[PDB]
């Protein structure tokens, strides 16, 4: 009579909830390992404001014919 | 670019231009008359010079081979300017550039002859000197009445001519 255990069903549901959360952490971990080591944008990596990488040089003797694409 | 360093032998090239590139006369005027005529040239060859530098910019590396027509028109505009000067305003031009050569090509030492030249070419060729980028407030330095900087020796022929021309009212 003093034996008052939790039922089989509630036990199985609790273990299932635990395993579900562990699988959620697994997917989050993989997804972040993938989000890192993914190529970013230049603005996120170097310069948000001057996002044009292209280097403009000096101006004291700017020769027409020195720009190129 | 840079200058030669540590050793350098001049070397020419006795070849001729390709037959697909026509022929153009050269300006053949030296540093001093050319510097005198700079302003009159720029007042007349402005669109042509601008088109030249624009086609050099658009070409993006091939400017030496794509801009030949434009440089040719520039050279011809220049020759027309200097021919108009020598035909019409010769002695005044000679006064200016000799006054320059007896200085360090500082234009400050030649203002009298420069005045006679601007007057004559404005009356005949209708070309005036103008320094751009200035406000209406700023006073251009070639029209200042009593400038701070004056030559070591005002040129003789220039001074005699300036005085005789004020006496004659030409200025």
């Amino acid at each position: 009579t003093f034996f008052h255990p939790k039922s089989r069903e509630d036990i199985l549901n609790e273990e299932a909830k635990i395993v579900q959360a562990l699988n959620n952490q697994r997917e989050l971990t993989i997804k972040m390992h993938e989000l890192k080591r993914e190529e970013k944008d230049y603005a996120h990596s170097y310069s948000p404001l001057f996002s044009d990488p292209v280097p403009q040089g000096g101006s004291i003797g700017k020769a027409p014919g020195s720009s190129r694409e | 670019p840079r200058e030669a360093a540590a050793h350098w032998v001049p070397f020419e090239d006795k070849a001729n231009m390709p037959d697909n590139v026509p022929d153009v006369v050269e300006v053949g005027a030296t540093s001093a008359p050319l510097l005198s005529a700079s302003y009159f040239i720029g007042a007349k060859c402005k669109p042509y010079n601008d088109d030249f530098m624009l086609c050099r910019e658009e070409s993006q590396g091939s400017g030496a081979i794509d801009c030949l027509k434009e440089g040719r028109r520039v050279t011809r505009c220049a020759v027309s300017v200097i021919e108009d000067i020598n035909k019409s305003c010769l002695d005044e031009f000679r006064l200016h550039w000799q006054c320059l050569e007896q200085n360090n090509h500082q234009l400050s030492g030649c203002r009298k002859a420069e005045a006679l030249l601007n007057k004559c070419v404005f009356t005949k060729l209708n070309l005036e000197k103008k320094i751009p980028g200035l406000r209406p407030d700023e006073e251009p330095v070639f029209l200042k009445k009593d400038p701070w900087i004056k030559p070591a020796v005002d040129d003789f022929k220039s001074v005699r001519a300036y005085a005789e021309a004020k006496k004659n009212g030409t200025l």
